[PDB]
């Protein structure tokens, strides 16, 4: 009941938007994935150090909304994350970070990947983190296609969550979140 | 004497290793005499601590470590009808496809049954080897063995290596005239020990809730089995008689 | 594994824990730490896994051998030599292992009862009472005991040394077996400890 | 102490059909980063319609190849030439293994060929021994890419037992090639061997060499 | 203040529970890398720019520790611009040189970054390779990474004192291939920088495809 | 050409390697009563912790041997060592003496050990078979 | 074993159209100090094979031993141990193989890399490499050591696939290994000038050159 | 001294002569068996007519030269031409007062009018050491005999300049981690002359 | 037979849980020892035999394992006495010194013995040092033990070519008293053992107190 | 290699010239820092004309020189007197055949009618090598250069002698492990010469 350490986040994009989704143990609250506005932030690894990290980027986003008077982009989000991971150079959060979002100005989906000191891995596909399973990204490099729309690029995510919860038993669920330039929608699976 | 002779007449047979005789058949250079032990013989590195060597280099990155046999609830117990078998069979998951059903429980004859834990090779070779000298000493004393000394054999094996490497956890369980139903318990330690129930592997705790009896029907005692081993979490069965055992599946 | 021993004027009683291998759960009712050497001399063993067993074992076919020989039974303290010996031999070109024995008879040459204690190193000492396995019953044993007790006298206080060990141990410990060795030979006290 | 053992990493896949078997692998050989060599077959035909491989340690599996093949030979000299089934040559692979069980070979074995009946067979053995028969198999340090690829091709989506050979020749290849593309130590060549009724047939195809 | 020390212990308890070269030609330098980045033996990304720019004429190329390598860079190209600014001047690559060499000399070699250096000033083209612990050597041709063997071969048998601008790019391109072809680290793409004195950085984001 | 001893550890083992204690009940087992050895001694824990020097010290005076032999065949051709050979194997073939376990003068006299002395000559050293008749089965292998 | 001593770093080999070429230098080192000069590290065997040998020096003049003793061994009795019956690539290889594997599973292993080069009686390339844990293989260029690393690159820029091999002529191939030879004299520590070579072809037989040395040296730039 | 840092495996010579001072040296530096540089220029110029060669970590020994030559500036900027047994005493001092976290050796080699060329040694530890000539470096092992077979006091310029092309030459030819071009520097009083000696010249000596 | 390596592996378990001096003079060989025989710091006895006698003119003195060299001393005089008899002849301290080598070389060191052995015999006057692990030596003068230093000292002082009887003893009683006063592990006495050529060997115990 | 086992820190020379070889070596034996002989010979006599000098470990070259003079005599009774080429030979097959247990280098000089003086190196490990001329042993780094330029082939008795002395000088000069007389034997067709200078002629060179 108190072990939720570990877990795995999926990030996709498709035409004019992406897709976000982690795993969840449920049965008989604690999610992987908090939002900034219009920001998403996945973060698998140490419970403590993830709840640590929405924290502290909690505060940052609401500092910096009250400053500049509008939300933070994707880019400047991803950005902070990585010099804010890079500050513990020594004694670092046992983190896996990930980033997705659509930029307000341009309408360009975004989706990004950190290690636990901070370097950027920009990704035009996909981002899995998280080592549950081997296979994940096997089965999502399977799965994926470029530009789809955000129905097939929800069922193309819901499926290799499906599939990769279906190799590795009762009590798993995944949160996927659908996000375009202005509908963000929240779905739980419990299959 | 000329044996002599040829013994200090001559280099490149030294070098390869091939003047031993033990080399020779195991390269089957001279025939196929590797494949006729009835003992099986067995490599070791020639150095000061094999153990350790082995120890060292068996926990450490591909697809090349040790099969462990499945963890999974075993049970096993004895009543007037003779034995009741129940294994949780749930396999595991790999980058593979079966062709069929997994079987945990090893079919040593048509009269014994074994069951598997740590190691899968181990189980698998020992418990086939098992089988081909229960057969030799039925040949031999034209009388089906007992329980009590085929684990005794298996036993003594597994002693003979103690403290080399293998690991393996087995229950043999039989039905003759004489001892009528028996279950020895038999592990790499060199343990042997007889019992009316035997519950092994993860959640053995909730699957020793065997309502047990001696006077339990067949059915009854079947009902009991896959109850305790539902408890315990599909459940594969096997009733043993004095005609043999019997594959129900469930 | 835990053994226990006393002495009394005219018989040895032997207690040993009918415990069971950890991490398997077993249901039986026999006493798998004991072996019958002579039908007047009886071996308690507690230690580690089956190379006690097989001493023991060991032991057996060859008390039985010299007997069926010899058509005779050799005295208690004949068999604990033998039982030393053997023991310092199986250790003298191997790492030793775990092993404590207790060995009780009777002697009809002299009409006595008898008992000795070798540890795992070939130690043989004649006690009145001992014990193994124990993390103090010593003084409990020290306290009350006296050469001249009988046999209902002996079995009190094992009872007592047996309620002072499971007041510190787990429901885990089932029970113990109690056997006792005397000029009738050898019995088992079904009743109780 | 000296260290015996040695890693020539690749990736082999094992696939039974209806009536036919195929075993592939890659021909790279490979040293920590570097190439040794760029085409160098891990995928041997023993006689008898049994085709074998044993991926990992490269000395190893060619030290087992060879004594399984002189084995063959003594079999075929003291049983009047009778041919060896698969399940006999998985039995004499099993104990082949396991007598090293205190010095293992480091590989992992795959076989295929032919049952009694006709029907496509694929055995998979541990290093030390312990084997079984399979409808599929991948090992080595792409597996865990080429597995999920056939899993969403393919049924266990058209059925295997319903499969042509060129259609599986076909999902191998792509498999391989998919790989390629996503792992550092796939590429260069493939070969691929398939056990009919009428024997072994060989087929190799070119791959990302960088 | 600075990078934290905090959590040290925390971790140590749980514990316990790329082809680069530069080329100097007769009128300037060129650098040169792959593109493919990589996580353990899984391709990350087979388009990835490893040529980052400390000042418009100064650019680099790392090895080593990722994080590590950017972020020195960022923070010398951000003392640099300063300096530039307080001085009314061209920056110079001595002083990029000299900051990086006494920044990393601070650390005792914890911060693992390798790099190769080449840019254009008003006092000509320069070349460098600075290591993680805080030495500096000069060179008129380097190769950095896991194939810089292959490179550095391949420079050695194809370098001369008189070369042209397309002769040394010929040369970088062959050099970035070579490690390409014959290490696993390395294989997708070329980019290539070219600094010539006078003029404008060129940059050639896959120059060879 | 050897001066230390050489080779000296075991590659295969088996359950049925001494060939002199098998089990009767079982052939492919060894005989642990007939072994006298205490009843409690795996043939593993032969294979593991022993003293460096005690293999050395073991063959050393074979490896002599060895070394010698292997110089005459250089210096002198085949036949010299194959006479030695001979002229040992039917010293010590036609010795039989269950009662006794020191060598005999001849085998002294071709060991050039006259008048020589070694730990081995001062410390020259059951319930079950240790007997003549063991001893008759052992030299005439039946 | 268990430990080298005196050590020589690097042979390179590659097939031509016709027939192969190996090469080797000529030091045999002591650590850091470059002792031994004049160490030949090509063994030609028969009229038509030649094996090349890195690593240990005292475990090279065995295999030299074991390879005469081969030679000496097939010779014997054989009427025509030099017309029909005379040893071939394969053969040696088989053979040199064979006994680095076992002593590998002895754990007492011989410390080389060994190239064995030459053409079969059909007239078959043969080219293939055995190291000391016994892993073997085979390829249109070879090297072992610092070569394989630097070697490598520059041969198989000539010979790429085996369709590329009947088109590399024997100047080609001989100038490709010269070149590698010197860049190896240029980014290796513990090599030498001097090096000997090997042509194994199937019309001219077998060409060895020794006391071959690099040559045309820019060492000029340095100056500033 | 540290893991995995960069080590100075040279062959360093200075010799006093007639006229002044000559510091000679090889020009490679390799990391392990590889020749990670076989044109590295060696001779350090700390002031116009003070120049060194460096043994030992080559970072600590480029921060501890940059200091002093920093010094050297700031002393000039005062007293004009510092002479060589100063650089001496502050190469000195930074060496021994960090020699626990740092692993530098010095050749200093000077001309000045007043002691008209001298030469200083400062091996690892930190001790200086004032010698008419002194060899340094992994490749002076093998010179040891050599140089005290054929140093004399007050050489001409050409039979400095033979000396020190025959010993080097022999260290390149002994020493793995030597090699290269030798690399030469003449500090007299007519100013610094600056010289380089190829493999094809000196190998035939 | 031979040595036992019985109970190795449990002691095992269980674990888990002087000055001597040789000088020749020009007719024959002096060997010289102290009294004291310590157990660690406590002295066991102040009159201790050091000086052993593997034949009646081939004497020696030992260090290191008391019982080694005692058993090494005795065996090797048994083997002498035994050769003797069979040649007819006087044993020769060449033939000892033989014996002593190939037997401590056979046992690899383990045997801890560290000997000097005098002697006279018809060839002549011989001194020899042997090792531990069958190392040997020839010396003119020799020194062994804790004292070793001091009585070196002593010797090199005051030894020369032509010494008679009389001074070769009073050199050798020097060295032995330096290492008795400078030297803890000495102290007592001085025992002192003659051979000289054609003569019989003359014992002196406690030749000095 | 061995544990508290005495070593051989010496300084070993031998030199083919007109009339047939010359072997030297100096005279000390150290334990550490001490020195535990200052007179030892170091030249061992395996045949009449076939000497040698030893390196490692002194129990194993001992027991390996006994060996190969009793092989020796062996061949002797038979064929005659050896050649220097199967003294080498059989040194080396003892120290290759041995390696794992044993440590032992040797230096062979010989001479006979056929063959007119040669000189054999085995160092560590079990290699063979024939030379004009080798060196050995840890005094033997410091005048590597030295004999590199200053050995002539077929030189006189003479010269060779002035040679070998000034060699030995150095490398007594630079090594701690080195020290006291040098001690020469020449082996020509006249017979066996033996050779000794003191420290206070050697010293003054």
């Amino acid at each position: 009941p108190s072990s939720i350490n570990g877990g795995i986040v999926v990030a996709m994009t498709g035409k004019d938007c992406v897709a976000i989704a982690c795993d969840l143990r449920l049965g008989s609250k604690f999610e992987k994935i908090f939002h900034y506005g219009h920001v998403f932030l996945g973060i698998t690894g140490l419970a403590t150090d993830v709840t640590t990290l929405n924290e502290m980027f909690r505060y940052k986003t609401n500092l910096y909304k009250l400053k500049e008077e509008r939300a933070i982009e994707p880019e400047t989000f991803t950005q902070l994350v990585s010099s804010s991971l890079y500050e513990r150079r020594f004694g670092p959060y046992f983190v896996g970070p990930v980033v997705a979002g659509i930029n307000s100005k341009s309408g360009k989906p975004f989706i990004a990947g950190f290690d636990l000191i901070g370097c950027i891995d920009e990704a035009k596909d996909f981002i899995v983190s998280g080592t549950a399973s081997d296979q994940l990204f096997g089965m999502c490099e399977s799965l994926y296609e470029p530009n789809l729309e955000p129905e097939d690029l929800f069922e193309t995510i819901s499926q290799a969550l499906l599939n990769a919860a279906d190799r590795d038993l009762s009590g798993w669920g995944a949160v996927v979140y659908i996000i375009k330039k202005d509908e963000v929608v929240k779905r739980y699976l419990k299959m | 004497m000329q044996a002599i002779a040829d013994s200090f007449s001559v280099r490149l047979v030294k070098e390869l290793q091939y003047d031993n005789e033990q080399n020779l058949e195991s390269d089957f250079v001279t025939g196929a005499s590797q494949f006729q032990r009835l003992a099986p013989s067995l490599t070791v590195p020639p150095i000061a601590s094999p153990q350790q060597f082995l120890r060292a280099h068996t926990d450490d990155n591909p697809d090349c470590k040790i099969k462990i046999a499945h963890g999974t609830t075993t049970l096993a117990f004895r009543f007037q009808g003779g034995i009741i078998v129940a294994v949780d069979s749930r396999a595991t998951a790999g980058n593979w496809v079966a062709s069929q059903t997994v079987k945990k429980v090893i079919e040593i004859n048509p009269f014994l049954l074994g069951t598997m834990a740590g190691g899968a090779a181990d189980c698998q070779f020992w418990e086939t080897w098992l089988g081909s000298q229960c057969r030799l000493h039925e040949l031999r004393e034209k009388e089906r063995i007992s329980v009590a000394a085929a684990s005794k054999i298996l036993s003594n094996l597994v002693y003979q290596y103690k403290g080399a490497g293998l690991s393996m956890g087995t229950m043999i369980c039989g039905y003759t005239r004489k001892e009528g139903p028996t279950i020895y318990y038999v592990d790499s330690d060199g343990t042997r020990l007889k019992g009316d129930i035997f519950c092994v592997g993860s959640g053995q705790t909730f699957a020793y809730g065997v309502n047990y009896k001696w006077d339990l029907s067949v059915e009854d005692a079947l009902y009991l089995g896959k109850r305790s081993i539902l408890a315990a979490a599909s459940v594969n069965l096997y009733h043993v008689t004095e005609d043999g055992w019997i594959y129900h599946g469930n | 594994d835990i053994i226990l021993g006393i002495r009394v004027q005219d018989s040895v009683i032997l207690a040993s824990s009918k415990a069971v291998t950890r991490g398997i759960s077993v249901l039986k009712d026999s006493d798998d730490k004991t072996r019958q050497l002579s039908p007047h001399t009886l071996m308690s063993f507690a230690g580690e896994a089956g190379d006690t067993v097989q001493f023991a074992e060991y032991i057996q076919a060859n008390i039985q051998l010299y007997s069926i020989r010899e058509d005779y039974e050799l005295s208690p303290q004949a068999v604990s030599s033998f039982v030393r010996q053997e023991l310092a031999k199986s250790i003298r070109s191997r790492r030793p292992y775990q092993v404590n024995v207790l060995i009780g008879g009777y002697d009809k040459k002299k009409n006595k009862p008898e008992l000795y204690q070798i540890d795992y190193l070939g130690t043989k000492v004649e006690l009145p009472y001992g014990a193994h396995g124990y993390s103090y019953t010593f003084f409990l044993l020290d306290h009350h005991y006296r050469p001249d007790m009988t046999t209902e006298e002996g079995l009190d206080l094992l009872k007592l040394c047996v309620q002072e060990l499971e007041k510190r141990m787990p429901m885990d410990f089932k029970g113990v077996i109690v056997k006792i060795v005397d000029k009738d030979g050898i019995r088992q006290v079904d009743d109780f400890q | 102490q000296f260290n015996p053992y040695g890693d020539n990493g690749g990736t082999i896949l094992g696939i039974a059909g209806e009536d036919f078997a195929v075993l592939a692998g890659d021909t790279r050989n490979i040293t920590d980063y570097s190439i040794n060599s760029r085409y160098e077959p891990k995928v041997f035909d023993c006689g008898d319609n049994i085709v074998m491989s044993a991926n990992g340690f490269a000395a190893d599996g060619d030290a087992l190849v060879k004594r399984f093949k002189n084995s063959v030979k003594w079999y075929h000299f003291d049983h009047n030439d009778k041919k060896l089934s698969i399940n006999s040559a998985a039995r004499n692979i099993q104990h082949l293994l396991y007598g090293k069980r205190f010095f293992p070979y480091y590989v992992h074995t795959i076989i295929a060929g032919l049952d009694e009946d006709g029907k496509g067979a694929v055995y998979s053995f541990d290093p030390v021994g312990s084997y079984e028969r399979e409808q599929c198999r991948a090992g080595g340090a792409a597996a865990s890419l080429i597995m999920p690829f056939l899993d969403n091709q393919v049924n266990f989506k058209k059925p295997l037992k319903y499969l042509s050979v060129e259609e599986v020749i076909k999902l191998v290849r792509d498999s391989f090639t998919s790989a390629t593309e996503r792992h550092i130590q796939v590429g260069d060549g493939l070969e691929i061997l398939i056990v009919t009724k009428d024997g072994v047939r060989k087929e190799f195809y070119e791959l990302k060499r960088d | 203040a600075g990078l934290s020390f905090d959590n040290y212990q925390r971790n140590n308890f749980l514990a316990e529970n790329t082809t680069i070269v530069g080329v100097k030609f007769n009128n300037g330098v060129v650098i040169a890398a792959d593109t493919r980045s990589t996580q353990g033996p899984i391709v990350a990304d087979k388009n990835c720019a490893k040529l980052h720019r400390i000042s418009p004429k100064i650019w680099c190329a790392g090895a080593g520790t990722a994080a590590d390598t950017e972020a020195v860079t960022q923070l010398i190209g951000s003392n640099i611009e300063l300096h530039s600014l307080y001085t009314s001047r061209e920056p110079r690559v001595v002083s990029a040189l000299q900051m990086l060499k006494q920044h990393l000399f601070k650390y005792q070699g914890h911060i693992g970054a390798y790099l190769i250096v080449a840019g254009v000033d008003p006092t000509g083209s320069h070349l460098f390779s600075i290591h993680a612990h805080g030495s500096t050597d000069v060179g008129y041709y380097l190769s950095l990474g896991s194939g810089s063997l292959a490179a550095m071969a391949v420079l050695e048998s194809h370098w001369k004192q008189d070369l042209t601008k397309e002769e040394a790019i010929k040369l970088a391109s062959d050099a970035i291939q070579a490690g390409i072809w014959n290490d696993l680290g390395s294989g997708s793409n070329v980019d290539v920088c070219v600094m010539e004195i006078g003029k404008d950085a060129e940059y050639l984001r896959n120059y060879l495809t | 050409m050897n001066i230390v001893p050489q080779d000296t550890f075991k590659s295969q083992v088996s359950t049925d390697q001494d060939k002199s204690v098998l089990s009767s009940a079982v052939p492919s087992l060894p005989d642990t009563l007939r072994q006298q050895e205490g009843g409690a001694v795996p043939l593993s824990t032969q294979l593991n912790d022993r003293h460096p020097l005690e293999s050395t010290l073991k063959n050393w005076e074979t490896t002599q041997r060895q070394r010698q032999m292997e110089q005459y065949r250089q210096i002198f051709g085949i036949a010299e060592p194959m006479k030695r050979t001979m002229e040992m194997e039917i010293v010590n073939r036609t010795d039989f003496n269950p009662l006794s376990t020191n060598g005999s003068i001849h085998r002294d006299i071709l060991l050039n050990k006259e008048c020589s002395i070694d730990w081995e000559d001062v410390y020259p050293g059951t319930m079950v078979g240790d007997d003549v008749h063991s001893k008759i089965e052992k030299q005439l292998g039946i | 074993t268990q430990q080298p001593i005196v050590t020589g770093t690097s042979v390179i080999s590659m097939k031509y159209d016709n027939g192969v070429i190996i090469a080797a230098d000529n030091l045999g080192s002591y650590g850091s100090l470059l002792r031994f000069n004049g160490v030949e590290r090509l063994i030609p065997v028969g009229d038509n094979t030649v094996v090349g040998i890195s690593g240990d020096i005292s475990d090279m003049q065995h295999i030299e031993r074991l390879l005469k003793d081969l030679v000496t061994e097939n010779a014997y009795d054989n009427p025509l141990a030099d017309a029909e019956e005379a040893l071939e690539p394969s053969y040696i290889f088989e053979y040199l193989a064979t006994v680095m594997y076992q002593r590998r599973s002895k754990m007492n292993p011989l410390w080389n890399a060994i190239i064995v080069a030459g053409v079969q009686s059909n007239g078959d390339q043969f080219l293939r490499y055995v190291n000391l844990l016994g892993v073997t293989y085979s390829s249109p260029t070879l090297a072992t050591g610092f070569g394989a690393h630097m070697a490598n690159p520059l041969l198989r820029k000539v010979v790429d696939r085996e369709s590329d091999i009947p088109k590399t002529t024997v100047q080609v191939a001989e100038e490709a290994i010269v070149n590698a030879m010197r860049v190896l004299y240029y980014r290796d520590a513990r090599s030498s000038r001097n090096f000997s070579l090997a042509i194994i072809d199937k019309n001219t037989g077998l060409t060895f050159k020794k006391n071959l040395q690099v040559e045309n040296m820019k060492w000029d730039f340095a100056k500033d | 001294l540290k893991k995995g840092e960069v080590s100075l495996g040279t062959s360093i010579m200075a010799v006093t002569f007639k006229d002044g001072v000559i510091l000679g040296a090889d020009s490679r530096t390799t990391t392990g068996a590889y020749i990670a540089n076989r044109v590295t220029d060696k001779l350090t110029r700390v002031h116009d007519k003070i120049w060194c060669c460096r043994s030992g970590s080559a970072a600590d020994t480029q921060a501890i030269a940059d200091i002093v030559q920093y010094h050297l500036e700031l002393y000039t900027s005062q007293y004009g031409t510092p002479s060589t047994e100063t650089a001496a005493s502050v190469f000195k001092e930074l060496c021994y007062e960090n020699k626990d976290n740092l692993t530098a050796g010095i050749i200093v080699a000077g001309y000045d009018d007043k002691n008209k060329g001298e030469v200083y040694t400062i091996p690892l530890g930190g001790s200086v050491h004032k010698l008419p000539y002194a060899i340094a470096g992994s490749g002076s092992t093998f010179i040891y005999g050599y140089c005290d077979k054929n140093f004399r006091e007050n050489m001409s310029k050409e039979e400095t300049v033979d000396f020190i092309k025959h010993s080097l030459s022999q260290a390149i030819k002994w020493d793995g981690s030597s090699g290269g071009v030798i690399r030469m520097v003449v500090l007299t009083a007519a100013g610094v002359e600056r010289l380089i000696f190829y493999p094809d010249e000196y190998e035939q000596l």
